């Protein structure tokens, strides 16, 4: 049984296909050694951080709060290192992921699904077919935004201009 | 207005438990229930 | 200068440490019988 | 068997739901390694101290006793403005209260050996909570107020330490940090 | 003499029983029969010197 | 029946004035019904009197009150009258009445027999008979809700424009 | 120690007389206290109850 | 010099407290003729 | 079974210690060790004193 995505590679033995986005893509085979649930937790959390970061880059480029100074998103990082807002942000992220550690321990013990914090306040996903479709869409968007946030940061690093600014005048060098 | 037994002075409050009416000046006016906590004689 | 105390921060340990030792001693004493006896000393512990 | 407060976590084994204020919120599992009576006693004592502390934070700035050294609306500086001898008299009086109300049982290994509910210091001069359901409702209200007052006392104390301004005065004269 | 011990002096509250946080009994005081205080302190210390973090990987 | 998609809470099962099954958030699940209905009638009556008084204040004032309070209405009127002591007197006497209201609520919740909002204040025996009493209950509740929304409208209109009720609706 | 002297350094008769008033009050109050009380449990555990 | 003073005060108070509450802990019973 | 303070008192007043500590030893051991330490170091290397 070869992989659905990679036709010349065998399907990994731990990737049965029940997970969302499980197309069989694992050339290096990290799922053969490390736990698949923990890997999906890390993937989903990386993707959620990246999606929020991409939306934040777009919004920060298009609109900054009037009581904050106007500047690019990437070099604001040192400004909030000095000012103290970034310390607050990482403080609250650490506070949430202190309980995230307990959730990860319960994931290790097998009493929790991977990436399932049961956070559905608006009740968007309740039907099982819609829930599976939303899982697939969420993982695809997570991967796309994980690529996109690094794209944005590196393009700003090489071109010294933001995203929509670069889409304005496409300077090639 | 609604049916039910209430105090003679205040018509929306019931007659207090320890204000039976034997003592003079008793129109059944004890909203906070001081007679329920302490003795009526004192 | 009472008890040689010139800074009010010195009073914190002088009062605090006996409180903790008294808490331990009070656990010990609450474990006891604590009724009167007629003898030179109490043999119950 | 998920907890109500943490839907993604399992319910703690010692938090069945019989104790008041229980929504299964013990993520770190303190109830698995500590006496829940001791934990509830500590929670209630902290909460009552903080309720009276928030009341004092709100009252001292608007009204103070007409005594020398007693004119300081900033309570953190009022701790150092009031003479320390009276503060230690307060400390020893509250210590005597602690001795009397616990029957001399102060350690975790002796406080509940005689038989006593956590937080039950025999204080209900209005003879309330004779009704069991009213007792449960009052316990939930007391616990919610205890937690809210702990958080509020922490916040007001930190704001007074940083901005050097008393409460509500800080609300009317809101100066954002530099 | 009074005591407020008559069978009408009861507490009142707007909260129904179905609201979360209400216990089953008034004053439960559970029997512990668990790990000692020293073991609890060792558990709080193990929060620091062996958190369940790198056991995931 | 208010919202066809959803369902009323089990506390909303008729036998109450104004029960059209409208409670989507579920306040009656965690709050007692008597307290909720007492609060609804209290807010409704307060807003009824407030809206009528605001209309009267923007129409015609008392003799000699403009000499002291000046041309101040609504919020400026409140800010001057707290210093004058009118609002202090209102607070003292209305809290004094609310003491008896509080023990009425307590006796209702412990089972004296009174209904929410029933203070026994019926001079002239108006609307004390037959179905007229129930019709007056429904009218009082609906007009209290309407006056609540109208009072909010008046307060926010003075917040936005700085004008009273009868002059904002004529000087758009 | 030197320069302080504990209670040896009483240098005026006002302090002497006032503290003797204090000693008399304290002694009388404690005397009535001991006439009307019996030693507490900590004192009963602490001391040896014999003439010697 | 104040830090050393408070350390010394803490140490002296700690040891004197141990002494005081140890001799209060039914010291007369701690003899081989008890019971 | 006993309280922590009771076990501490049993260890302090223990006859099984190689050197008996006791409650008087609680005051004695640190005082004598402090005096011994200061005496040794001040006897070895201490600057002259204006007696
Ligand atoms: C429980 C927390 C707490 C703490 C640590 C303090 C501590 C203090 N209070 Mg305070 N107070 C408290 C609660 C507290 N209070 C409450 C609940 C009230 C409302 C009744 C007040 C009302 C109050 C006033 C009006 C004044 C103080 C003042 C003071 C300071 C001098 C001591 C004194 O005379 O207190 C007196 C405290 C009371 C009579 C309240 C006791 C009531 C219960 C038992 C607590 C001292 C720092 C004085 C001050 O501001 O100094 C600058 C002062 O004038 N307190
Ligand atoms: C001065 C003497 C004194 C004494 C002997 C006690 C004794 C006690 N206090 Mg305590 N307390 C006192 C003064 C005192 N209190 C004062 C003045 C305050 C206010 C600052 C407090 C605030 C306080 C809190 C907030 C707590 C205690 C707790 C305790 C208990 C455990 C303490 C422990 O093991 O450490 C014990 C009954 C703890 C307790 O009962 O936990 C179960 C607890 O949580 N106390
Ligand atoms: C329930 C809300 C409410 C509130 C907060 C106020 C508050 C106020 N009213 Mg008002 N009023 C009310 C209802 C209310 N009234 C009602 C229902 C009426 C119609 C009878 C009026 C008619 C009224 C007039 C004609 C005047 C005020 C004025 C005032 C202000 C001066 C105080 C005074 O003399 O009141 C008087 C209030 C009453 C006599 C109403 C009491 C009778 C009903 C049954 C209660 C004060 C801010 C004065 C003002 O605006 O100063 C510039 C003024 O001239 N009021
Ligand atoms: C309850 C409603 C009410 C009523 C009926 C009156 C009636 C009166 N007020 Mg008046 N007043 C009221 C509320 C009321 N006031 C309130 C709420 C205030 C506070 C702002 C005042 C402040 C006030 C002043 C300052 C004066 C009056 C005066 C007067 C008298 C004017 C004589 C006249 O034109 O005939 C009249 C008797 C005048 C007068 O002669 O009275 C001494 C006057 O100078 N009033
Ligand atoms: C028009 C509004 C309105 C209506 C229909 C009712 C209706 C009712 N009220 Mg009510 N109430 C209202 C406003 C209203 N209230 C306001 C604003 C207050 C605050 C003062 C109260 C305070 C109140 C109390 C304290 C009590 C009632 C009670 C009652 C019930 C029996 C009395 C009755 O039939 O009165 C009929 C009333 C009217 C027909 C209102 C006449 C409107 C006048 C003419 C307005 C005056 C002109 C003005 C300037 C505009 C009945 C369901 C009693 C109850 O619960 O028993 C069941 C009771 O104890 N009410
Ligand atoms: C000659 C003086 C004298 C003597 C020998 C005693 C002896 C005693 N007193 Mg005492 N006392 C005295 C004067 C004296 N008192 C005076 C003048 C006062 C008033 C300040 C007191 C107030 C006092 C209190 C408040 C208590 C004692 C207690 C005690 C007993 C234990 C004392 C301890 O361990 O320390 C012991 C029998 C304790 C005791 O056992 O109470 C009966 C105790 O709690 N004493
Ligand atoms: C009672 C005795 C039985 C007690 C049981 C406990 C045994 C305790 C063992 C004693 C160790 C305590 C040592 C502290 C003594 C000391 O020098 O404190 C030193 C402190 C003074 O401390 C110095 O004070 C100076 C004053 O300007 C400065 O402030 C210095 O900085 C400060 O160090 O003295 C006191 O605290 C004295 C307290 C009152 C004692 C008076 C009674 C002593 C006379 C009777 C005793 C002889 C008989
Ligand atoms: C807290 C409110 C609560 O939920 O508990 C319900 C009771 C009130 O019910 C009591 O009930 C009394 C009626 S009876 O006891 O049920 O007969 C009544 O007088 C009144 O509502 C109240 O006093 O708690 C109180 O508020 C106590 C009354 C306050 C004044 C006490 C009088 C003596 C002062 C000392
Ligand atoms: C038990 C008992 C009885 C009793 C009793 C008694 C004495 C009951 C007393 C109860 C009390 C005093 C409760 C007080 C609670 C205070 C709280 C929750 C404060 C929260 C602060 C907050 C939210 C805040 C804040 C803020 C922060 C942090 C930042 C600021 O910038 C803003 C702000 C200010 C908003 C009686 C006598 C009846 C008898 C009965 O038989 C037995
Ligand atoms: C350090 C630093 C910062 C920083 C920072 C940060 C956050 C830097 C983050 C950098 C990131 C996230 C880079 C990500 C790169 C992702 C790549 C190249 C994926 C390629 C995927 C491919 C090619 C897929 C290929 C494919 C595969 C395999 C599957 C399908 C086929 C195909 C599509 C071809 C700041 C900004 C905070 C400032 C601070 O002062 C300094
Ligand atoms: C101010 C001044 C100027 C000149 C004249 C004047 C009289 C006025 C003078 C003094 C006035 C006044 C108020 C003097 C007061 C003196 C006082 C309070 C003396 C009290 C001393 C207390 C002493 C020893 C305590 C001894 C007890 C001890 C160790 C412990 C006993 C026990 C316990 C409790 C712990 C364990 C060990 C043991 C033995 C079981």
């Amino acid at each position: 049984d070869f992989s659905a995505a990679v036709p010349f590679l065998k399907r990994p033995s731990n990737l049965d296909g029940t997970l969302a986005g499980d197309v069989g893509f694992d050339p290096l085979g990290f799922s053969d050694v490390f736990d698949l649930r923990v890997l999906r937790e890390a993937e989903l959390k990386h993707g959620r951080f990246a999606m929020l970061a991409v939306l934040g880059f777009l919004v920060q480029e298009v609109y900054t709060f009037p009581f904050f100074p106007k500047m690019a998103p990437v070099d604001a990082h040192d400004y909030f290192v000095t000012q103290g807002g970034g310390s607050q942000i990482i403080f609250w992220i650490s506070f949430v992921e202190i309980f995230g550690v307990v959730a990860l321990f319960e994931l290790i013990q097998g009493k929790r699904d991977a990436g399932d914090f049961a956070f559905d306040p608006l009740g968007l996903g309740k039907d099982e077919a819609t829930l599976a479709r939303y899982k697939v869409a969420e993982i695809k968007h997570a991967r796309l935004a994980m690529i996109a946030i690094g794209g944005f940061i590196h393009q700003f690093w090489v071109t010294k201009q933001t995203v929509l600014e670069q889409l304005g005048n496409f300077q090639s060098l | 207005v609604f049916p039910g037994q209430f105090s003679d002075s205040v018509p929306f409050l019931k007659q207090p438990t320890n204000l039976d009416g034997s003592y003079v000046g008793d129109v059944g006016f004890d909203p906070l229930g001081f007679s329920d906590v302490f003795d009526i004689r004192v | 200068e009472a008890l040689g105390i010139d800074d009010t921060r010195l009073i914190v340990p002088v009062i605090l440490i006996p409180v903790i030792t008294f808490i331990l001693y009070a656990g010990f004493a609450s474990e006891q019988d604590n009724e009167d006896f007629f003898d030179t000393y109490d043999q119950r512990r | 068997d998920r907890s109500y407060a943490m839907p993604f976590l399992s319910r703690p084994p010692a938090l069945d739901g019989s104790m008041a204020g229980d929504v299964g919120f013990d993520p770190l599992g303190f109830s698995n390694y500590f006496d829940l009576k001791w934990l509830r006693e500590a929670e209630l004592k902290h909460g009552r101290v903080c309720m009276l502390g928030c009341l004092g934070f709100l009252v001292q700035e608007q009204a103070n006793l007409p005594l020398p050294g007693f004119d300081n609306k900033l309570a953190t500086e009022a701790f150092f403005s009031v003479p320390a001898g009276g503060l230690w008299q307060i400390f020893f009086s509250l210590g005597a209260i602690e001795i009397i109300t616990n029957k001399g049982k102060l350690t975790p290994g002796s406080m509940f050996t005689g038989g006593r509910a956590p937080g039950d210091l025999d204080f209900d001069p209005l003879n309330l909570s004779v009704d069991e359901t009213a007792l449960r409702r009052f316990e939930l209200a007391e616990l919610k107020h205890a937690r809210l007052a702990m958080i509020g006392l922490g916040g007001m104390l930190h704001q007074m330490l940083l901005t050097k301004q008393a409460p509500i005065e800080q609300l009317t004269n809101f100066k954002s940090l530099a | 003499a009074a005591g407020a011990d008559t069978a009408e002096w009861v507490g009142v509250s707007q909260v129904t029983e179905d609201a979360p946080g209400i216990g089953l009994y008034g004053k439960y005081a559970p029997e512990y029969d668990g790990p000692t205080f020293r073991e609890g302190l060792e558990y709080v210390l193990s929060f620091a010197w062996k958190p369940p973090i790198l056991i995931a990987w | 029946q208010a919202i066809p998609g959803s369902e009323p809470p089990p506390a909303l099962d008729g036998t109450w004035v104004g029960d059209v099954g409208f409670d989507p958030l579920g306040f009656s699940r965690v709050i007692d019904m008597r307290w909720l209905r007492e609060a609804e009638l209290k807010h409704g009556r307060v807003c009824m009197l407030a809206a009528t008084g605001m209309i009267v204040q923007d129409i015609a004032l008392f003799p000699g009150v403009t000499k002291t309070f000046g041309p101040a209405k609504i919020t400026a009127l409140h800010d001057v009258a707290v210093k004058q002591g009118s609002m202090q007197q209102l607070l003292v006497w209305l809290g004094f009445l609310e003491i008896f209201g509080f023990v009425a609520i307590v006796q209702m919740l412990q089972g004296s027999g009174r209904q929410p909002g029933d203070f026994g204040f019926d001079p002239l025996n108006c609307g004390a008979n037959t179905d007229t009493l129930a019709r007056r209950q429904l009218v009082e509740l609906k007009n209290g809700r309407l006056a609540m929304i109208a009072t909010g409208g008046m307060i926010h209109h003075f917040f936005l424009t700085g004008k009273g009720p009868i002059e904002f609706i004529t000087t758009l | 120690w030197g320069g302080d002297g504990w209670i040896v350094s009483v240098n005026n008769m006002e302090d002497l007389v006032g503290g003797h008033i204090w000693i008399g009050i304290i002694c009388i109050v404690g005397g009535f206290w001991h006439i009307f009380t019996k030693p507490f449990a900590w004192a009963r555990r602490a001391y040896v109850w014999s003439g010697e | 010099m104040f830090t050393l003073k408070i350390v010394v005060y803490t140490t002296v108070t700690f040891f004197v407290s141990l002494f005081t509450f140890g001799f209060l802990s039914n010291d007369a019973s701690r003899n081989p003729n008890r019971k | 079974s006993a309280s922590a303070w009771e076990r501490f008192c049993s260890w302090i007043t223990s006859t099984d210690n190689r050197l008996y500590i006791g409650w008087f030893g609680v005051l004695m051991i640190p005082t004598l060790l402090t005096a011994t330490t200061v005496y040794i170091i001040a006897f070895v290397a201490a600057p002259p004193v204006d007696i």
